[PDB]
């Protein structure tokens, strides 16, 4: 907390919708093609889930490639509305022009929602998926085609996580209060809160989603990381660092997914670094915990294997 | 590389992020909090 520009993004995104649906009445060529472009990329998506599979990616980048050559002759929007910081131009970038066509915003806007959408709903019963999404979204992200002014559009994306996984940004509450569920991401159909079991599950698959995009590795890669692993590093002390006394369940839940299987990933990026952090993840956080749980108990159930495995023990 | 690290380098150098490193550099454990800053690559290193 309290609050930044993440919000921000969300409302100019949504008024990119608005402003997309209206070209297409005037624009015939956008009307044509608008729609297929939007649902091949939703397809391709849900297809990631179910080893050499690089056909669904590839469709992914054909339609945003042709989205950026603008056929379909639609208006230039300010790309500064969809980013944190505002860029200048850099040198040696492949892309320095200050305006980008609106439907290539508005498809990688729908390339982002598609992620966010598996993470909820299949990483949320089968935390698996997370990681071929994860992949994707790193892999299509930092293609240079798409690097607006030497970066990649992952703001597009973070800005989602920010409104239905605040807890991995340093939000708490409590989940007694309106005022906390709200804080928390808890959701709502038709006014009233879901069950906890429909949030707890949106916050596992949230919570393995954000490790799937936080925990890439590029070195071998001649791409930049869109969303490096120091992201990772600082989203899981804003959890564990919680004073004990404003712990939450959803906290232990995003924890838990953002730990498991992803332990040998986190550990290879920093190794003794990791184990410590582990420690403090898995041993000290549910120890403060307020409240024993599913949740604080499945951490302590991690911390025994990794204790058995790591000997969680660099002293 | 520079990804796992903190974007500006010079960040170390400040007294405040010292401190939070303080316990693992000197007792192995994070005593204080886990720090929000990553570490630095050569801290990660295995001894």
């Amino acid at each position: 907390g309290p609050h930044m520009r993440y919000v921000e993004i969300h409302r100019n995104l949504k008024g990119l919708r608005k402003y997309m649906a209206e070209q297409a009445k005037t624009n015939l060529k956008l009307k044509q093609r608008m729609g297929d472009m939007r649902r091949e990329i939703r397809k391709s998506v849900g297809q990631l889930t179910t080893a050499a599979n690089k056909d669904k990616q590839q469709k992914i980048k054909s339609i945003l490639t042709e989205a950026l050559s603008n056929q379909v002759e639609s208006a230039l929007v300010d790309p500064n509305n969809f980013v944190v910081e505002p860029r200048k131009p850099v040198e040696g970038a492949t892309n320095n022009d200050p305006l980008l066509p609106s439907i290539f915003v508005y498809l990688i806007n729908i390339f982002a929602k598609a992620a966010i959408s598996q993470f909820i709903n299949e990483a949320g019963a089968r935390p698996e998926t997370a990681d071929p999404v994860g992949i994707c979204v790193a892999a299509i992200l930092s293609e240079p085609d798409f690097l607006w002014r030497g970066a990649s559009l992952i703001d597009i994306l973070i800005a989602k996580f920010r409104i239905v996984c605040p807890v991995l940004f340093g939000y708490r509450g409590s989940e007694k209060t309106e005022q906390g569920r709200q804080r928390l991401g808890w959701w709502k159909e038709s006014g009233q809160w879901i069950s906890e079991q429909q949030h707890m599950d949106r916050m596992t698959g949230l919570g393995a989603g954000f490790a799937a995009i936080s925990l890439r590795k590029f070195a071998l890669s001649k791409k930049q990381n869109p969303y490096p692993p120091r992201f990772y590093w600082m989203a899981m002390a804003k959890i564990v660092n919680t004073p004990p006394a404003e712990i939450s369940n959803t906290q232990c839940v995003v924890l838990k997914a953002m730990v498991q299987n992803y332990e040998a990933k986190f550990i290879e990026f920093y190794g003794s670094a990791a184990i410590a952090a582990l420690r403090t993840a898995l041993i000290d956080f549910p120890a403060r915990a307020p409240h024993k749980s599913a949740a604080v108990n499945s951490l302590e159930v991690l911390a025994q294997m990794l204790k058995r495995d790591t000997g969680l023990d660099l002293g | 590389t520079a990804d796992t690290e903190a974007e500006d380098p010079k960040v170390y150098e400040d007294e405040g992020v010292k401190r939070q490193w303080q316990s693992f550099l000197e007792k192995g454990r994070f005593e204080g909090g886990m720090p929000e800053v990553p570490p630095r690559r050569e801290w990660c290193v295995w001894d």
